[PDB]
RNA sequence: CGGGCGCAGAUCUUGGUGGUAGUAGCAAAUAUUCAAACGAGAGCUUUGAAGGCCGAAGUGGAGAAGGGUUCCAUGUGAAC
């Protein structure tokens, strides 16, 4: 949780809240990260492309 | 057509079983568009899903004897 | 495709087939023996009073086990029943050897059904449950289904 | 005319005489449908439900003995099917069935 | 700039209709398709965005019917039916661009948004 | 059960992925030579211990 | 010139197919019924009504071991 906190504040320069790690079943690990309130979450997606 | 999702899901929002949820008859084609909780909760403030009453089990004759 | 008995004269003649087609060959055999030489209008009258259960169908050969009827005197004979399933996949056929008809420009109320013949066709495996632990085969039995019309 | 309406009282006591508990009412229903074929000589019957409720009025095994019916037979005037007419047979609370003839009903 | 030449002509079209031909209330016209300009690479219906390859444009096919589960496709949804009904649009009209793509992600899926990709 | 170690997990993570059908290209690749995956297990049928 | 050289049998080996045979059978734990919708197609799906059973040491609601996606939505009706 600490290093998926740490990454996502470098490649995209966001604070992070909190993270829930959670493994699905197929093997591939699947995080939570949960934004500061200082930051949107839709304006981040739109600029990462996920949108 | 097959409504058994609209059963499903207006038996925990109207918290009761699939023995006391009323959907119309005439509305089934409307109820086949409710796929959410929320529009669930809809269709139950417009009087096509109601929660049918508990049968009676009166203690008149247990009380009078 | 590589009919037996082919036709006399094949500028009046429509031809139908059906491969694998899940009937019971026993079933279908002894009603595929009492449409021939009808005409389809004809045929087509009997094969719908089979569903109905107005006449039946004689089980001339595999008659072991079938129970007699008082329709089978119709067909100077002791046993027979209606076999609803063989009815209708005859039933079929009969609709499509009427469209080959009409797409070829024959007289519709003219025809006749001059051969007819059911062949085994490979039989699909399934399996039952029997006592002490042992497994005997429950096989599909169908059919192959062909047959030639002719005008009169 | 065709299109006729009359009240008629069948007596399901013996049309369902001998019949084991279980199939009484299931029974009486296929007596009906058969009393409205033989009546009403028209195929598809169609039984209202509130006859259904009649006839399961006291169970599976205590069916009435006599229960007054009207027909009513009428076209389909949609999908038109093999049969051009149907019977609709419903159902006429009466309080007592002595004297009770076959009478025709008007629209 | 395509951007700014597409977003001339809109509001040209819109200042058009503006109170030409408006006695009427319950008259069917309009916007029948945004302005598109291609170059050499492209084919045709490229309507650039405010940021700015993915379709700007979609249209409503009335003929199907879906539930969103989404709370903001609804409210994108609901915006479509009140101005434009089964007429094709671009989603530089809504001056929200970075929620109206989040509530077009749902619509196009349950065949409620046709698009006509590049 | 619900509690799983990490390694049964990750086992079954893999078996999960490998009772995929055959994808469709394939068949058209190789001529409908390879039809079907001969490996397809069912949960009632066929256990992996 | 050299043989792994001739089959009717060995409750022979492997593969295939018959008669029996449309036969035995689909008979443990009380029950189905009317109308409608969808549909090429309905005793069997879904909705409503009627009549019933499990009757709180349940045919109810949740877990352990075990199973490993069987969970959920949509689509199809070849095989099962
Ligand atoms: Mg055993
Ligand atoms: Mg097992
Ligand atoms: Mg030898
Ligand atoms: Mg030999
Ligand atoms: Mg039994
Ligand atoms: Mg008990
Ligand atoms: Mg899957
Ligand atoms: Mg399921
Ligand atoms: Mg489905």
């Amino acid at each position: 949780k600490h290093q998926i906190k740490h990454a996502v504040k470098k490649l995209y320069d966001i604070d992070v809240a909190k993270v829930n790690t959670l493994i699905r079943p197929d093997g591939e690990k699947k995080a939570y990260v949960r934004l500061a309130p200082d930051y949107d979450a839709l304006d981040v997606a739109n600029k990462i492309g996920i949108i | 057509s097959m409504l058994r999702l609209q059963k499903r899901l207006a038996s925990s929002v109207l918290r009761c079983g699939k023995k006391k949820v009323w959907l119309d008859p005439n509305e089934t084609n409307e109820i086949a568009n409710a796929n959410s909780r929320q529009q669930i909760r809809k269709l139950v403030k417009d009087g096509l899903i109601i929660k049918k009453p508990v049968t009676v089990h009166s203690r008149a004759r247990c009380r009078k004897n | 495709v590589r009919y037996s008995l082919d036709p006399e004269n094949p500028t009046k003649s429509c031809k139908s087939r059906g491969s694998n087609l899940r009937v019971h060959f026993k079933n279908t055999r002894e009603t595929a023996q009492a449409i021939k030489g009808m005409h389809i209008r004809k045929a087509n009258k009997y094969l719908k009073d089979v569903i109905v259960k107005h006449q039946c169908v004689p089980f001339r050969r595999y008659n072991g086990g079938v129970g007699r009827c008082a329709q089978a005197k119709q067909h100077d004979w002791t046993q027979g029943r209606w076999p609803k399933k063989s009815a209708e996949f005859l039933l079929h056929m009969l609709k499509n050897a009427e469209s080959n008809a009409e797409l070829k420009g024959l007289d519709v109320d003219s025809l006749v059904i001059e051969h007819i013949q059911v062949n085994k066709a490979p039989k699909m495996r399934r399996r039952t449950y029997r006592a002490h632990g042992r497994i005997n085969p429950y096989m599909s039995s169908p059919c192959h289904i062909e047959m030639i019309l002719t005008e009169k | 005319n065709e299109v006729v309406t009359r009240e008629y009282t069948i007596n399901i006591h013996k049309r369902i005489h001998g019949i084991s508990f279980k199939r009484r009412a299931p029974r009486a229903l296929k007596e009906i449908r058969k009393f409205a074929v033989k009546e009403m000589g028209t195929p598809d019957v169609r039984i209202d439900t509130r006859l259904n409720k009649a006839v399961w009025a006291k169970g599976v095994r205590n069916v009435p003995y006599r229960m007054r019916v009207r027909l009513s037979r009428k076209r389909n005037e949609d999908e038109d099917s093999p049969n051009k007419l149907y019977t609709l047979v419903t159902y006429v609370p009466v309080t007592t069935y002595k004297g009770l003839q076959t009478v025709n009903v008007d629209e | 700039s395509v951007l700014s030449l597409c977003q001339k002509g809109d509001a040209f079209i819109m200042a058009e209709t503006g109170k030409i031909f408006k006695r009427e209330k319950d008259m069917k016209k309009g916007i029948a398709f945004p302005t598109c300009v291609s170059v050499n690479n492209c084919v045709c219906h490229f309507s650039p965005l405010k940021s700015d390859q993915r379709t700007t444009i979609y249209k409503r096919d009335p003929s199907k019917q879906y539930g969103l589960k989404m709370k903001t496709s609804r409210m994108f949804f609901s915006e479509v039916e009140r101005r434009f009904d089964a007429m094709p649009f671009t989603l530089r009209a809504f001056e929200d661009e970075g929620k109206a793509r989040l509530g077009v992600v749902e619509c196009a899926k349950h065949e409620l948004l046709q698009p006509f990709s590049v | 059960a619900s509690h799983k170690t990490f390694r049964i997990k990750r086992f079954l993570a893999k078996k999960q992925k490998q009772n995929r059908p055959i994808p469709q290209w394939i068949r058209m690749k190789t001529g409908n030579k390879i039809r079907y995956n001969s490996k397809r297990r069912h949960w009632r049928r066929t256990k992996l211990g």
